[PDB]
DNA sequence: AGAATCCCGGTGCCGAGGCCGCTCAATTGGTCGTAGACAGCTCTAGCACCGCTTAAACGCACGTACGCGCTGTCCCCCGCGTTTTAACCGCCAAGGGGATTACTCCCTAGTCTCCAGGCACGTGTCAGATATATACATC
DNA sequence: GATGTATATATCTGACACGTGCCTGGAGACTAGGGAGTAATCCCCTTGGCGGTTAAAACGCGGGGGACAGCGCGTACGTGCGTTTAAGCGGTGCTAGAGCTGTCTACGACCAATTGAGCGGCCTCGGCACCGGGATTCT
C-alpha cells in the first residue's frame, strides 16, 4: 500500500471529471457545448431528439442546442492518453480504477450497479437508499418530510423499480402504502413532474428522491393520478394541507 | 481539378464565381470569394436536409417532400429567424393547438 | 518494483508531459492555471494571452470572434490540477520502493 | 363575382389557423380581407408582365410580385 | 368537441383548402381592371393561390392570439381588424 | 440549352454525404433551388452594398464574412463563418 | 390629468429619455462585442431617436390590444401580444 | 486592452418617468406597474440587435469607433428606415 | 444649356447619371434614364415640401422643421405608404387619442 | 481635401421656393429631405436593376424607370410621377 | 375661483441667406462596338367546350356552449407634496483614431486554348397512395 | 358498450434513381494595369474629470377608478340531416403568343478638351427662443 489509494483517488477523479449525466465512465465519444462541461455525441444527441420542445443542459440552468456542439477536441485527446495511463496504472498500483463498476458492457445493468456502489459511498443528500434485494434494479428508500409540508415529520418507504435505459427514461418509483396526494395512487405509484416531459438524466438517485419529498411539499393535480385528491388540492388547497396532515400521523409509511 | 475539388466542397465554386461576377454585386471578385461563399451555402444546405432528414424518419418516409422542408424550418428557431419571411409550396403549418381550446 | 511495474510508472510519468502539451502557444509553454479557449478553433490562451485575441484575433488562425467566444473551461482547471498532484505522487511512490 | 370563396373554403382556412369558432360576421370580411390582398398582388404582377411586352402572367411574375411584399414563395424557380 | 378533430385533420394536411376552380375565376376577375386580354400560366395561378391561403392561414392564427387575449374563442370582425392593423403598419 | 440551371445535383450530393439514406422529391428539390438562390442573392446583396458602403470596388472573401455575420442568425452565423474560413485556408493552401 | 398629458408629449419633438443614462446603456451593450469601444456623439443620437420611435410604435400598438380587450390599463401581457403579431419574438 | 469596463445594471437608467412619457406618446391612458420591467426588456434586445450589426460594420471597416452611418446602416438591416442622421 | 435646363427640372440630371453608373445598378445607363428618374425625385420632392409648407402655415411659421416634414407625410395616404417604414428624427407623433379613453 | 458625399440642399431650395415662395427649411430639415432623395433614389434604381436582370437586360433605360416608379409608389401618387416623367423625357429628347 | 393653454410686446441669440473666389464634374463632339429592336417561323402550353362522376356546398331545424351586460369587492394605480440624486451646462487638458497623401507590387480582368461535369432524354425498378381486414385507444 | 385511429398486407400507377451520349461553361497558363495594402503626417473630437445649478427621479401616503370574478339571460353558432350544385377529371380541337434564330442600326462606353454650377468659407441681417404680463379656456 505504497501511496496507492492517493495515485487512485487522483486517477480516478480524472475519470469523475470527463464523465457524462448518463455514463459512469470516462467518456469515449465526447462533444463540446456553449457551457462548462463535456458530454457524449450519443447520450446528448439523443436528449436533444426527444420531442420536449427546447432542452436544459442536465448539468446546470442553461440551455442546450444540437447546434453550438464541437469535437471536444483537447478532451477527445486527453480520453486516449488517459486510457494509456490505465493501462499504466493497473502495473504501478495493481487497483481497480472504478467503484465495483464491472456490471454488463451494455450500460444497462453496469450504471445501475455503480450508482447504487458509489451511493453507498456517498448516499443521497437528505435521505438514506440501498437495494431491496430482488435485483439491482429494485431499490428502497426512506425518506423524512421537510419542514414546509403537510407531511412534516413523517417518513415513507420506497420500492423503485428502474428499466434498462435508466436514467434516460423515468424509472417506475412508487410508495409501499398509499398517501393522501393528488399524485400518489392507490397502488402507491408516483407521478413526478420529472418522471414524464421533464425527465432526463439531470436526475440522480439524489435528486429523484429529493423530488419526490418536494412534491410532497407542493402537489401537482394536473393530470393527477387520483383526481379523488387532486380535485381537493386544486380548489381549496388548504383543506388538502389539513387531510394530508392527519393521514401521515397514521399512514406516512 | 476544380476550384470545388481544392476547398472540398460539393457546391460548384466555379458557378459561383461566374454569378457573383455576371450579377454585378461589384466590380471585381477576388479569387477567395466564390470559395467562401460556396462553403457557406452548403453549410446552410447541409442544415435544413439534415432536419429534412429527421422529419422523414418521424413520418417513415425515406423521400423528402416539401412538407419535411417546412416542418424542418418551423420546428428549429434559427432557421424561423432567417426564413420567417418564406413561404414552402404544400408546407402546410406546424401543427399547434392552444391551451384555451383544449378539453379540462 | 517490478520490470511489468517500473515500465509503467515511466510511462504514467510520460503521459503527463503529453496530457499537457495540449496547452500550447509561443508562450503557453506549460499547463495553465487559468486556460482560456476560443469556440470553434480552440488554440488556449496564457493569462496574458487572451488579451491579444481580444485585440486583434488568434496569429495566422485570426477567427472572427467575439470576445464572448472567450472563457476558461472549468473542466480544464480540474484536470490540470489533478495532473500536477499526480505528477509528485507517481514521482513519490518511485522514490520510495 | 367574389362569392367564389365559399363559407366552408373559409372555415376550412381558420381551422388550419387553429380556430375553435367562428363568427358569422366574419365570413364577408375575410372575403374583403382576401380580394384586397389579391388585388395588390395581382397589380404588381401584371406591372411586370406589361414590362416584358408580354401578354401571359408567369409564374416568375407572380413570385417577383410577392418578393416585393416581403413574401418569398419557394418552389416555383425564383 | 369536432372542432379539434378538424384542427388536427387539417394542419396535417398540406392541399390548398380554396377549390382551385373558383379562385381562378376571382383572380381573372380581379386582373382584368388591370390590363385586358390576360392570359396565365397554370402554374402562375397555382402560386398565387398558394400565396393567398398562406396569407390568410398566418392572418388567421394571429387573429386567434387576438380573440384569446380579449378572453373570448370565436373569432369576431373586431379580431381581424386589430391582428391586421398591427401586422399591416410593421 | 437556355433553360435556366439549378443545383439539384449538388443538393443531392450534399444529401448523401449527410442523410444518405433518403431520397428527395422533385417538388421538395423545387424548395430547395429557391432556398440556395435566395441565400446566395442575399449574401450577395450585401457583400455588393458593403463594397459601397466602404468606398471599395473588389469583393473578398472578408466582405463575405460581413455579409454573413449579418444576415444569419444566432449561432447558426458562427458555424457558417467556422466553415467558410476552412474552405478558404484549404484553398490557399492547395 | 393624464389627457393633458397625452397632448403635451405627442405634440412636443423632444427626447423622452434622458441622454446621459441612454449613452451608458448604449455603452454597456456595445462593450460586449467589442472592448474599448468609442462612439461618435451623432452614432449615439442616431440611436436614441430611433429607439424611442421603436417604443413609442410598440406602445401605440400595446395600447390598442388593451381597448380591445375592453380594458384601460396596458398589461406586460399586450406588450407580448403586440410583438407576437408583429413577429418580433416568434 | 487598459479598458476601465464597468460592468452595471445599466438598464435602470431607464426609469418610470421615461416610459410613462414614452407611452403617453402612445397615447397610453394607464400603465400596469409591471410594464416598466417588460418594457425594459424589450429596449434592450432591439438596442442589442442594433448595435450587434452597427458594431458589425465598423469591424468591417477596421475602425475602432462606430459612426452615425453605421448605426444607420444597422437600423436599414433591421428593416426600419432613419431620416435626419445618414445622408 | 445644361441636361437639366433642356428637360426643364430642378434637379441635377447630369448627377443622376452619375449615380446611376458609379452605383453600379447595371452595365449600362440609357440616355433617358437619368432624366425620367430626376423627374420622379422632384415630383416626390414638390409633393413633401407642398405639405410640409401647409403645415407651417398653420402653425404660423415660416421656416419648415423635421416636426412639420413628418406631420405632411402622416397625414398623407400616399406618402404614409411610401415612406410607414421611415421615422423622422424628432418628429414626434401625429396627435391622437381614442374615444374609449375620454370621459362619458 | 473635397467633398465626396454631396447632396441635394441646392435642389431642394430651388423646388421649395417653387412651391412657398416665401418660406423657408431648417438645416435638420434639411438634411432629412436629403436623406429622403436618397432613400427614393435608391428604391427606384434597384427596382430598375432587378427589372434589367429579371428581363434579361444589361441597359436601364426610361422604361425600367416607368416601371419602377409604378410599382414603389402607391395609387395616385403614382399616375403623376409617371406623368411629370414622360413629361420630362419628351421634351428633352425632342429638345423644345 | 383655480390651473393650464394660447397671445401681445420686447430684447437678444445664433441660424441661415446671399456673395466671393476656385476648381472638379458637367457638357460637347467624335470614333467604334454591339445589345436591342425588329422581322419571321415553329410548335408549346393555354383557352373554350362537352358530358359524367361524385365530394362539396346550400339550406333547415334543434338546443346549448359561448358572448354580453350588470353587480359587488379588492388593490394597486395616479395625484400631491417633500427630499435626494445626479442630468446637464460650461470649462480644461491630454492623446487616440480618422481622414489624408504618396509609393509598391500583388491580385483580378481579359485573352485564347482545350476538356469532362452537368444537361436533356429515356429505361426500368420500386416507394408511396388507395383500400381491405386486424385489433386496440379514445369519447 | 360504441365509434374512430394506428397496423400489417396486397395491389399497381406514376415518379425517381440511374446510365448513355453531347457540348458549353470550367479550368489552365500568360500578360497588363490599377486596387487596395503599407508607412507616415497631423487635426479633429472623444474620453475623462472639475465644480455648481437646479430639473427630474424616488419615497411615502390618500383614496378612488378600473380590473376582474361570479351570476344569470339570450341567441348565434355548431352539429347532423337531406337535397341539389357545380368543381374535378378526362378527352377533343383550335390558335395566340412565348421563345429561337438571324440581320442591321440607333445609341452608349470611352477619350480628350473647354468652362461654369455648385462647393466651402465669410459678412450681413432677421426668424425663432424665451421673459414677463394678460385674457381665454375648461374642470
Ligand atoms: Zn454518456
Ligand atoms: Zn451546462
Ligand atoms: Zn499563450
Ligand atoms: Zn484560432
Amino acid at each position: 500500500a505504497l501511496r496507492v489509494e492517493e495515485v487512485q483517488n487522483v486517477i480516478n477523479a480524472m475519470q469523475k471529471i470527463l464523465e457524462c449525466p448518463i455514463c459512469l465512465e470516462l467518456i469515449k465519444e465526447p462533444v463540446s457545448t456553449k457551457c462548462d462541461h463535456i458530454f457524449c455525441k450519443f447520450c446528448m444527441l439523443k436528449l436533444l431528439n426527444q420531442k420536449k420542445g427546447p432542452s436544459q443542459c442536465p448539468l446546470c440552468k442553461n440551455d442546450i442546442t444540437k447546434r453550438s456542439l464541437q469535437e471536444s477536441t483537447r478532451f477527445s485527446q486527453l480520453v486516449e492518453e488517459l486510457l494509456k495511463i490505465i493501462c499504466a496504472f493497473q502495473l504501478d498500483t495493481g487497483l481497480e480504477y472504478a467503484n465495483s463498476g464491472s456490471g454488463s458492457g451494455s450500460g444497462a445493468l453496469k450504471r445501475i450497479n455503480k450508482e447504487l456502489s458509489d451511493l453507498a459511498r456517498d448516499p443521497p443528500a437528505q435521505c438514506s437508499a440501498g437495494p431491496v434485494g430482488d435485483d439491482m434494479f429494485h431499490w428502497q428508500a426512506t425518506i423524512m418530510g421537510p419542514n414546509d409540508s403537510p407531511y412534516q415529520g413523517g417518513v415513507f418507504f420506497l420500492t423503485i423499480h428502474f428499466p434498462t435505459d435508466y436514467p434516460f427514461k423515468p424509472p417506475k418509483v412508487a410508495f409501499t402504502t398509499r398517501i393522501y396526494h393528488p399524485n400518489i395512487n392507490s397502488n402507491g405509484s408516483i407521478k413526478l413532474d420529472i418522471l414524464r416531459s421533464q425527465w432526463s438524466p439531470a436526475l440522480t438517485i439524489s435528486k429523484v428522491l429529493l423530488s419526490i419529498c418536494s412534491l410532497l411539499c407542493d402537489p401537482n393535480p394536473d393530470d393527477p393520478l387520483v383526481p379523488e385528491i387532486a380535485r381537493i388540492y386544486k380548489t381549496d388547497r388548504d383543506k388538502y394541507n389539513r387531510i394530508s396532515r392527519e393521514w401521515t400521523q397514521k399512514y406516512a409509511m | 481539378k476544380s476550384r470545388s475539388s481544392r476547398a472540398g466542397l460539393q457546391f460548384p465554386v466555379g458557378r459561383v464565381h461566374r454569378l457573383l461576377r455576371k450579377g454585378n454585386y461589384a466590380e471585381r471578385v477576388g479569387a477567395g470569394a466564390p470559395v467562401y461563399m460556396a462553403a457557406v451555402l452548403e453549410y446552410l444546405t447541409a442544415e435544413i436536409l439534415e432536419l429534412a432528414g429527421n422529419a422523414a424518419r418521424d413520418n417513415k418516409k425515406t423521400r423528402i417532400i416539401p412538407r419535411h422542408l417546412q416542418l424542418a424550418i418551423r420546428n428549429d428557431e434559427e432557421l424561423n429567424k432567417l426564413l420567417g419571411k418564406v413561404t414552402i409550396a404544400q408546407g402546410g403549418v406546424l401543427p399547434n393547438i392552444q391551451a384555451v381550446l383544449l378539453p379540462k | 518494483m517490478e520490470p511489468d511495474g517500473r515500465g509503467a510508472w515511466a510511462h504514467s510519468r510520460a503521459a503527463l508531459d503529453r496530457l499537457e502539451k495540449l496547452l500550447r502557444c509561443s508562450r503557453c509553454t506549460n499547463i495553465l492555471r487559468e486556460p482560456v479557449c476560443l469556440g470553434g478553433c480552440e488554440h488556449i490562451f496564457c493569462s496574458n494571452c487572451v488579451s491579444d485575441c481580444i485585440g486583434t484575433g488568434c496569429p495566422v488562425c485570426y477567427t472572427p470572434a467575439w470576445i464572448q467566444d472567450l472563457k476558461i473551461n472549468r473542466q480544464l482547471d480540474s484536470m490540470i490540477q489533478l495532473c500536477s498532484k499526480l505528477r509528485n505522487l507517481l514521482h513519490d511512490n518511485e522514490l520510495s520502493d | 363575382n367574389i362569392q367564389g370563396i365559399t363559407k366552408p373554403a373559409i372555415r376550412r382556412l381558420a381551422r388550419r389557423g387553429g380556430v375553435k369558432r367562428i363568427s358569422g360576421l366574419i365570413y364577408e370580411e375575410t372575403r374583403g380581407v382576401l380580394k384586397v390582398f389579391l388585388e395588390n398582388v395581382i397589380r404588381d404582377a401584371v406591372t411586370y408582365t406589361e414590362h416584358a411586352k408580354r401578354k401571359t402572367v408567369t409564374a416568375m411574375d407572380v413570385v417577383y410580385a410577392l418578393k416585393r411584399q416581403g413574401r418569398t414563395l419557394y418552389g416555383f424557380g425564383g | 368537441t369536432v372542432a379539434l378533430r378538424e384542427i388536427r385533420r387539417y394542419q396535417k394536411s398540406t392541399e390548398l383548402l380554396i377549390r382551385k376552380l373558383p379562385f381562378q375565376r376571382l383572380v381573372r376577375e380581379i386582373a382584368q381592371d388591370f390590363k385586358t386580354d390576360l392570359r396565365f400560366q397554370s402554374s402562375a395561378v397555382m402560386a398565387l393561390q398558394e400565396a393567398s391561403e398562406a396569407y390568410l392561414v398566418g392572418l388567421f392564427e394571429d387573429t386567434n392570439l387576438a380573440a384569446i387575449h380579449a378572453k373570448r374563442v370565436t373569432i369576431m370582425p373586431k379580431d381581424i381588424q386589430l391582428a391586421r392593423r398591427i401586422r399591416g403598419e410593421r | 440549352r437556355s433553360r435556366k440551371e439549378s443545383y439539384s445535383v449538388y443538393v443531392y450530393k450534399v444529401l448523401k454525404q449527410v442523410h444518405p439514406d433518403t431520397g428527395i422529391s422533385s417538388k421538395a428539390m423545387g424548395i430547395m433551388n429557391s432556398f440556395v438562390n435566395d441565400i446566395f442573392e442575399r449574401i450577395a446583396g450585401e457583400a455588393s452594398r458593403l463594397a459601397h458602403y466602404n468606398k471599395r470596388s473588389t469583393i473578398t472573401s472578408r466582405e463575405i464574412q460581413t455579409a454573413v455575420r449579418l444576415l444569419l442568425p444566432g449561432e447558426l452565423a458562427k458555424h457558417a463563418v467556422s466553415e467558410g474560413t476552412k474552405a478558404v485556408t484549404k484553398y490557399t493552401s492547395a
